[PDB]
């Protein structure tokens, strides 16, 4: 057991609102997802669609190339 | 206070006791005491 020196107050479940803090400060919300996850989207993203991309750039040339 | 019968006690009981909010105040160590939904629910017997 770990030694803890601390105060907690704590509020009945049923002296408070329960869903309307899902829709409270949206907009910070969204800026610190985007914020800080836009270098992991990248990282995630970038390869996928890239390498995607490329394959049917070259299946468009090589199709192409075989016809008279 | 003669009064005061069985049925008298359930009633105020489930008046006062029966599914009703609580407050707690603790010191010490406590970190084996039950938290609030704990004792929340044991203000209720289910089998009823």
């Amino acid at each position: 057991p770990v030694k803890l020196k601390a105060v907690v107050y704590a509020l009945s479940p049923f002296q408070q609102k329960i869903m309307t803090g899902l829709w409270k400060d949206l907009p910070e919300k969204i800026h610190h997802k985007v914020s800080e996850n836009w270098i992991s989207a990248t990282l995630l993203v970038t390869p996928v669609v890239g390498t995607y991309w490329y394959a049917q750039y070259f299946k468009e040339q090589e199709k192409l190339e075989h016809r008279f | 206070i003669d009064a005061v019968d069985a049925s008298t006690v359930k009633r105020v009981a489930n008046k006062y006791i029966y599914d009703k909010d609580i407050a707690i105040s603790a010191i010490g160590p406590i970190q084996d005491l039950p938290d609030y939904n704990k004792f929340r629910r044991r203000t209720y017997w289910n089998r009823y």
